[PDB]
């Protein structure tokens, strides 16, 4: 088993296998971020104690998880309660399959590549839906309900908010879209795309403000209430996993993915991929949840004219410019 | 080196299937469920046809073919809903009061 | 309706009858049997044909919800019963007396002066605060005029307690608007406060130092500096949570607007407090019917 | 590439079975979901790149909506599933049956006399469908532009309350 | 070629090892560790006291209609994921076609907005009462 | 190819009435105003009718591989035109006793005038489907306007079902047909070809299924009554005028373009269906004593007579001028008869007067409407002096000259048995029993010149015979 194609076709797997295992990996290193950051932000320090730094923390949180009873209620569709997690845990995974987080370094240059990021958020959303549905609680019913009435908010304009920059790189390939900013980062231009695709990624994640399905203030935590064990964990990790893909694709859009002028490329991928993190955590941090009604009105209302308006001005700026 | 005719009859499979299940069920829901299966069928057989020969117009059809599916499902939605507010239950036979 | 609204639906007696035992060892100690536990939890369970209200419509059913006692935003052992057209709140129960501590029947236990602890915990976010009024009345009941050093120790441990309370009240408010970083640095507005009541009384939540005649000691050496570090902390903080919090825009797409009522609603529910000064009506016992020294303040 | 088309198409036939002979409704959409899914794959291996897609994007919605409507009425925990069991018979389903057989032996007999190359399956790109709905179809862009507002219009005027 | 059957096997690896991932850590979960037994474990929270009914009920959602027109408008939105990566091949004339499709889009929008198709708010909720 | 500028010339009632249908709806965003909606409706409809002229001014010729205008659209266009015209002219009385919003329904029409104009124009397989479903949908909602009826939720619901049930069919047909020929234009689809290919057959038969649905031709007819029943007395109009008009159009359009046309299976398929719909509709005639379901079972034999001048298309060279002059006198005598059941049930006051004990001595009371009804009687009976009789001549002219000796005697038994049902409802309006506004009268005048235009071109016809073969189409 000598030969240049079958140990190119292995050094591509081993790649895609680290990748992987990094975006797990920085998932659940990041909920202990979230916690650490939190702590930042509010004038404290977090977890500290277990080892140094409490870079122990996880390890002692995931020994915790898979120690405690991971149980499936008698009242519940068990079939659908088990598959909810795993949908959660494996749908935005499979969106950051497209992300080329280097130059060499991709799992999938996939001609369709944001429209399967399109296709793995409108899988997402089942997951929540079936957590509520099956477990027969009312908190998680009003939970799911909510999930979709979010749905119906960000769903009609997050396609359309990628558009702008679609147009530009003329095609739908990410690596297109990188090499499209070798000049100017996707952030000056498409700007109002920019900001809409904000909105409706932080919507994508069920991240704060927009974390109406699991409302620990309304609902006392929503879809999630008779999860327990590492099913609940799995929900948590998908939605960090979530976090990282929304972060890395904002970055591969609108911020050149991984060009820089001195540092490796890498370095630049993973420093504004990490700002982004940041970001998910400061606006968690920072600003208060909106009523869902408006959160409907302001996507039905503002987000979507926007992006319409923000893809014909930039067709007309492109064809003005050929 | 997939035959034209395979995809045709998986097609055409698809399509008996969801015209069976409209037949033969008498809840509403299931009936538009019925309806959906069969213009993605005529739909999927459009892809085929256009795929075989090499040609743009198959998935401009299925585009048409899926607008218009979206359109029907929303229609009967508001059909179903005005079935269950005026009737309670969404049993197509006990809506037949038009007959001869 | 005339049903029970302290105890239990089958609570037998009336306890703030003089032949009422007052104490929990006049009777039996609390023995939770299976048979007690499907007998007090049914008599819990929520029965909508008796507040009058139906299970749906033709068309939908109402979900009735628990929202409490266990819910984050009951601030308490409270429960509400919703019926939820949707997420329409088409009636609500509010269910009360599951924090019942027999604080009046107390009263008839204790003396004049081992009743001031139970007084502070009346209301327990405002320590001297509940103190005041207990110990005016019997002060009154005495004939006893404190001196001037007492009114203005009174009133500064009362508006202490009251800077207390609303800190707690502004940051609960805002986390349970969705922003949940205030309430970090408030308990921390908290902490100082409590550094000067701590040093004062003893005591952080409950100091019980108010005394029929007075307080239960001189003012320690140092409390002025205590006193004016806090007043040198706090409008910076407050300042900071009015910008960050208050004056966001969501913060008041989410309140404001929501659940008013005028003065004829106010009046008509014995509505008192930031409600009926919000409804325009300017009634404040401090400046309407002075007491301790409070005139002397501007 | 046929790998992926046949076993893709096999699961769709086998989730659309599952789909119209199934009780539990948000069973039936979870198959209804799994069924567009292997579609979206057969349109995959095909080269239909665009419109696998749009298959998975647009229909993912679709049953979000589906389920909103099912929650809404159809969820009442065994009986509307002792309902709908109680509406299917042997007979029932045994009268259709011949239809259904007896329209896919003709529909079959009818597909396998035609001329067939084979599908090389090269990738027809979203550029080119871009190309072609934008140049030759322009009308039926427009034209299926006005179908979508009657869908809004119709089920505004009928899907409402009072 | 070589680099595109590559990739094609690391996207199958990848979402193999994803998906016998998540297996391994809900099997993990589920035989690791004791389990609780309880009168009322298997009974579904509502904050302490037993329910007046349960989740299997004819719970009515309020933004159907905006669910049938998020339907719609996904449908309008592909026709402008397909006009909008060939936007320099369509030229001009294929501009003034997608003006015109956004038009009627954003006409219906309005539409929809004006005659309060698209609000569902109750009315106590919709915040009209402000000093 | 692109769009010229003598394209867009050539696309002129398409796009009055797109722009009319923009402008109406944001008029509604606006305002809700019934009279100014309506009014703006018919200025659009009324302007896509002139601009006719224009269009023929411009000459023949293709708007891209989707569209071809020739003189035979634009008589199809004036037709589903002064269908949706007349339409809301009977709409607007009957939707001054409508408790909820009446300006959809102006917007519903409008849309669905543009899929007959489209399907006047249609070249190509998506056209026609394209037409269908921008035809079919808005009748979705006007069958079903009336929805807090019994009728006419019963109506829309089985009309959306089993309308999506033939777009189905008629969609997985043209989808065999392109696997066969390649091509979704109308010359291509035979040209490869030894013209009875299986596939290609298979596809035209499940075509077939569906375009026989939106005709109500045997065996997809059994909707018929029960819509035209249930639906509103002006969705009833639309429905049996404008709708049938433009699927049969694109129907002949496809016939005569396609080389699959000249098959001899599809002739002896379409012969059978055109005799059992001759007579099956006919037949279940007999004993209505509703006038809606009489009235649909009467499409169901019309649809027929025309289907017999369609079989004989490749044959003769007069098949299209007669069923151009049938179409016309068969619109307005449909316009007659079901304006003066529009005009007897306004305003709305929930079900409508369809009953025969309704109509039965309306002298006495509405004279005109009964001369109208029992003129409109004569006319869909055949009965000479009626342009419906002219019709019927060329159905049977165009039957004789092909050899087709089985629906000539499919004619004439099932022209006696409408000669029963027809006569009966004629002189039912003269037994014995035992508003106001202009709108109203706007549809009294409509059903009035409907009824003098049938009488004069039954004893003069020539003018009509000069305009139907001037528009040719393209050969
Ligand atoms: C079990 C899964 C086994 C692996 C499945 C195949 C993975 C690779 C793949 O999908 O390749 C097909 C196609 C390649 O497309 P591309 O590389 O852009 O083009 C090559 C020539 N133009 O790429 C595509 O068609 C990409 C879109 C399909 C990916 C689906 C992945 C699963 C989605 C549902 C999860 C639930
Ligand atoms: C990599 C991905 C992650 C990236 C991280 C960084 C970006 C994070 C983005 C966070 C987005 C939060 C968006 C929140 C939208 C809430 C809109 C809403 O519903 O507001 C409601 C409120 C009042 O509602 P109203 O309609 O007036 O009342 C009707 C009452 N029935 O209406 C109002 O208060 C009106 C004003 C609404 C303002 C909307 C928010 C503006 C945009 C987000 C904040 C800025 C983020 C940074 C942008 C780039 C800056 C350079
Ligand atoms: C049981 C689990 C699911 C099994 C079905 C889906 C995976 C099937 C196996 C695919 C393995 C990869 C493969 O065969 O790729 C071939 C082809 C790639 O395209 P191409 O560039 O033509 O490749 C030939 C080289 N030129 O591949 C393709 O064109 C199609 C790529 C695979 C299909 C897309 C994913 C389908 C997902 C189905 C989900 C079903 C419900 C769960
Ligand atoms: C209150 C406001 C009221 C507003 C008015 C409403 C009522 C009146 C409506 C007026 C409509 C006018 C339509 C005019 C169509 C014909 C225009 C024309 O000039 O056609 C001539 C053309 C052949 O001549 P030429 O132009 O020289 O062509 C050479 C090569 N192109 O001819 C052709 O190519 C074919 C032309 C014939 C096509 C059919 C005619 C149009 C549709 C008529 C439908 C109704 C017919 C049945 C009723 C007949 C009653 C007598
Ligand atoms: C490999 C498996 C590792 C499992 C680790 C799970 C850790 C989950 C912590 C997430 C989290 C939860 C649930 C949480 O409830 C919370 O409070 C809002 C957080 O912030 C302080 C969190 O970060
Ligand atoms: C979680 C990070 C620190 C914030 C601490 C929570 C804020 C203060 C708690 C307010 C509160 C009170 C007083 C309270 O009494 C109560 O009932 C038990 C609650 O519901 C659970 C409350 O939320
Ligand atoms: C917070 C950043 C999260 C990144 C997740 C994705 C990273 C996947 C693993 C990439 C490993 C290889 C990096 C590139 C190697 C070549 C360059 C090396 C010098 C920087
Ligand atoms: C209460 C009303 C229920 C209506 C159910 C209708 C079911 C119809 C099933 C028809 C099955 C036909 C099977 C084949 C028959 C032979 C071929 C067609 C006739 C020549
Ligand atoms: C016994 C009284 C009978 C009165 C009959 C009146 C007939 C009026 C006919 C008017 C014209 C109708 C159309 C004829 C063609
Ligand atoms: C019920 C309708 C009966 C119609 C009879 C028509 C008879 C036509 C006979 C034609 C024979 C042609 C022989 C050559």
């Amino acid at each position: 088993w000598i030969s240049p194609e079958l140990i190119e076709i292995l050094l591509t797997i081993l790649k895609a296998v680290v990748i992987l295992l990094v975006v797990v990996t920085c998932g659940a290193f990041m909920s202990f971020g979230e916690r650490r950051l939190l702590g930042l932000f509010q004038n404290r320090y977090g977890p500290n104690r277990v080892g140094w730094g409490g870079s122990l923390q996880l390890v002692a949180d995931m020994i915790k998880m898979f120690f405690k009873e991971d149980w499936i209620p008698k009242f519940s569709d068990r079939v659908i309660f088990t598959l909810a997690p795993m949908i959660a845990f494996t749908s935005l995974l499979l969106a950051f399959a497209i992300v080329p987080v280097s130059p060499g370094w991709v799992v999938a240059d996939l001609n369709i590549g944001i429209l399967f990021f399109l296709m793995m958020a409108g899988l997402a959303v089942y997951a929540v839906l079936f957590a509520g549905w099956s477990s027969n609680n009312k908190y998680s019913l009003l939970g799911a309900m909510r999930a979709s009435a979010q749905t119906l908010s960000y769903e009609v304009f997050l396609g359309l908010s990628l558009m702008g920059v679609v147009a530009q790189a003329g095609s739908f390939n990410m690596t297109d879209i990188v090499n499209s900013q070798a000049h100017v980062w996707n952030v000056i231009p498409q700007f109002f795309g920019f900001i809409t695709f904000a909105i409706a990624g932080v919507a994508v994640c069920h991240r704060h403000p927009f974390d109406q399905p699991e409302a620990e203030q309304e609902l006392a935590d929503g879809y999630h209430i008779e999860y327990s064990g590492m099913k609940f964990g799995l929900f948590f990790v998908g939605e960090y996993i979530g976090i990282v893909t929304i972060s890395a694709l904002m970055v591969t859009l609108f911020f050149g993915g991984w060009q820089g002028p001195l540092l490796p490329p890498f370095i630049w991928f993973a420093l504004k991929t990490a700002f982004f993190m940041m970001m998910f955590i400061l606006i968690r941090a920072s600003l208060p949840r909106p009523r869902y009604d408006q959160v409907m009105s302001f996507g039905w209302k503002i987000c979507l004219p926007l992006t319409l308006i923000n893809l014909l001005v930039t067709a007309a700026v492109i064809l003005w410019q050929a | 080196m997939i035959p034209l005719q395979h995809g045709l009859i998986l097609a055409a499979i698809l399509f008996v299937l969801g015209l069976t299940g409209l037949v033969i069920r008498r809840n509403l829901l299931f009936m538009l469920i019925g309806l959906e299966i069969m213009i993605n069928a005529s739909a999927l057989a459009f892809v085929v046809a256009g795929s075989y020969w090499g040609q743009t117009d198959g998935q401009v059809m299925y585009i048409l073919a899926i607008s218009l599916a979206a359109a029907e499902a929303s229609i009967g939605l508001a059909l179903l809903l005005q079935l269950h507010r005026r009737r309670q239950n969404l049993n197509i036979d006990s809506v037949s009061e038009m007959r001869g | 309706n005339l049903r029970r609204i302290m105890m239990p639906q089958t609570w037998k007696g009336h306890p703030l009858r003089k032949d009422y035992p007052a104490r929990a060892t006049e009777f039996s100690p609390f023995e939770l049997t299976k048979a007690k536990q499907d007998l007090e939890m049914e008599a819990l369970t929520f029965k909508p044909e008796e507040w009058g209200m139906k299970r749906g419509t033709e068309n939908e059913d109402f979900m009735f919800l628990n929202l409490g006692p266990n819910h984050p935003s009951a601030h308490g052992a409270f429960r509400i019963v919703l019926q939820l057209d949707g997420e329409e709140i088409v009636d609500c129960v509010p269910d009360i007396g599951y924090h019942h501590r027999g604080a009046e029947k107390m009263g008839e236990r204790q003396s004049w002066h081992s009743y001031i602890p139970y007084t502070d915990r009346i209301e327990y976010l405002g320590g001297c605060v509940n103190e005041m009024p207990y110990v005016l009345a019997v002060e009154k009941l005495a004939g006893i005029t404190v001196p001037d050093r007492v009114n203005v120790i009174r009133v500064m441990l009362s508006e202490l307690f009251r800077i207390n309370s609303h800190l707690l009240y502004i940051s609960t408010f805002i986390q349970d608007v969705g922003a949940m970083t205030p309430v970090f640095f408030a308990f921390t507005d908290r902490q100082k406060i409590y550094d000067l009541v701590e040093a004062i009384t003893g005591f952080r939540m409950h100091p019980a130092w108010f005394r029929i005649g007075g307080v239960a000691h001189d003012l320690p050496r140092g409390w002025d500096r205590l006193l004016r570090e806090f007043l040198d902390w706090m409008p910076k903080r407050l300042a900071s949570y009015e910008k960050a919090a208050l004056q966001n825009t969501i913060l008041k797409g989410r309140s404001q607007g929501v659940a008013a009522y005028g003065a004829k609603e106010a009046l008509e529910w014995g509505t008192t407090g930031a409600g009926l000064r919000a409804t325009g009506i300017d009634f404040d016992v401090r400046k309407a019917r002075p007491y301790s020294g409070y005139e002397n303040f501007d | 590439m046929e790998f992926a088309f046949y076993i893709c198409g096999l699961i769709a036939i086998l989730a659309t079975l599952r789909v119209i002979t199934h009780t539990n409704p948000v069973h039936a959409l979870l198959y209804l979901i799994i069924s567009l899914l292997a579609i979206s794959g057969v349109f995959f291996s095909l080269g239909a790149y665009f419109a696998g897609a749009l298959e998975i994007i647009v229909y993912a919605g679709a049953i979000m909506v589906l389920f909103v409507f099912v929650v809404m009425m159809l969820n009442l925990g065994g009986s509307e599933i002792e309902q709908e069991r109680q509406w299917l018979k042997p007979q029932v389903w045994i009268g259709p049956a011949i239809l259904s057989a007896i329209m896919l032996v003709v529909i079959v007999y009818a597909i396998l006399g035609v001329n067939d190359q084979g599908i090389d399956g090269t990738p027809i790109s979203a550029k080119a469908v871009g190309i072609t709905l934008f140049g030759p179809y322009v009308l039926a862009v427009e034209l299926a532009s006005m179908l979508l507002l009657a869908g809004l219009v119709v089920a505004f005027h009928v899907g409402r309350e009072e | 070629s070589t680099e595109v059957i590559a990739h094609h096997w690391a996207f199958a690896i990848f979402l193999i090892v994803a998906i016998g991932l998540c297996c391994l850590m809900l099997v993990g979960g589920w035989f690791l560790g004791g389990r609780a037994r309880a009168r009322s474990k298997n009974v579904p929270f509502e904050s302490g006291i037993d329910s007046v009914g349960s989740a299997r009920l004819r719970l009515s959602a309020k933004f159907y209609l905006v669910a049938m027109f998020f339907v719609i408008f996904d449908v309008e939105a592909l026709y402008l994921f397909a006009w909008s990566t060939s936007i320099r091949e369509s030229g001009w004339v294929g501009f003034v076609e997608a003006a015109i499709f956004i038009f009627v889009l954003l006409a219906g929008l309005v539409y929809l907005v004006r005659i309060g198709a698209l609000d569902w708010t109750p009315a106590r909720s919709r915040r009209e009462r402000m000093n | 190819m692109t769009i010229t500028p003598q394209n867009l010339i050539a696309l002129l009632p398409l796009l009055i009435v797109g722009l009319t249908v923009v402008v109406v709806m944001l008029s509604i965003a606006w305002r809700r105003n019934h009279f100014l909606n309506a009014t703006l409706s018919v200025i659009g409809l009324n302007a896509a009718l002139v601009s006719l002229w224009f269009v023929g001014q411009a000459g023949a010729m293709d708007v891209t591989p989707l569209m071809r205008v020739d003189g035979f659209a634009m008589l199809y266009t004036g037709l589903v035109l002064l269908a949706s015209l007349a339409t809301c002219t009977f709409a607007y009385p009957w939707l001054e006793g409508y408790n909820d919003n009446k300006d959809e329904f102006y917007l519903l029409v409008l849309i669905a005038a543009l899929g007959g104009i489209l399907l006047a124009n249609a070249n190509h397989l998506a056209s026609l489907f394209l037409g269908i479903e921008l035809i079919s949908l808005p009748l979705f909602g006007l069958v079903g306007y009336a929805f807090r009826q019994k009728r006419s939720l019963e109506a829309s619901i089985k009309y959306t079902i089993l309308s999506a049930a033939a777009s189905s069919f008629l969609l997985f047909g043209m989808a065999l047909v392109y696997a066969q020929s390649g091509d979704l234009s109308f010359v291509a689809l035979g040209k490869n070809l030894m013209l009875n290919e299986p596939l290609l057959l298979a596809g035209f038969g499940l075509m077939i299924v569906g375009l026989g649905f939106k005709l109500s031709l045997v065996p997809f007819h059994l909707w018929t009554p029960d819509v035209y029943q249930g639906a509103p007395a002006p969705v009833s109009t639309f429905l049996a005028t404008a709708s049938k008009i433009a699927i049969f159009g694109v129907v002949m359009r496809l016939f005569l373009y396609a080389p699959v046309g000249d098959s001899e299976a599809i002739r002896v398929v379409l012969a059978i269906i055109a005799f059992a719909s001759i007579i099956f509709g006919n037949l279940m005639a007999l004993s209505q004593t509703n006038i809606k379901r009489l009235l649909g079972y009467s499409s169901i034999s019309h649809l027929g007579y025309l289907l017999v001048a369609l079989i004989a298309l490749q044959t003769g060279e007069m098949s299209m001028e007669a069923v151009g002059v049938y179409l016309a006198g068969y619109l307005f005598s449909s316009l007659g008869a079901f304006g003066v059941v529009s005009l007897m049930s306004s305003p709305y006051r929930g079900p409508d007067a369809d009953s025969l004990f309704s109509y039965r001595g309306l002298f006495w009371h509405r004279p005109i409407l009964a001369a109208v009804m029992t003129v409109m009687m004569l006319s869909l009976a055949g009965i000479p002096m009626t342009l419906g009789f002219i019709g019927k001549f060329y159905v049977l002219a165009v039957g004789v000259q092909a050899h087709l000796w089985w629906l000539v005697g499919a004619v004439v038994v099932g022209s006696a048995i409408g000669l029963y049902y027809y006569l009966r409802v004629a002189v039912s309006l003269y037994l014995h029993a035992p508003p106001s506004n202009w709108q109203y009268s706007a549809g009294g005048i409509v059903v009035l010149i409907s009824a003098l235009l049938v009488l004069v071109l039954g004893v003069w016809p020539q003018p009509l015979i000069s305009i139907v073969r001037l528009a040719m189409p393209l050969m």
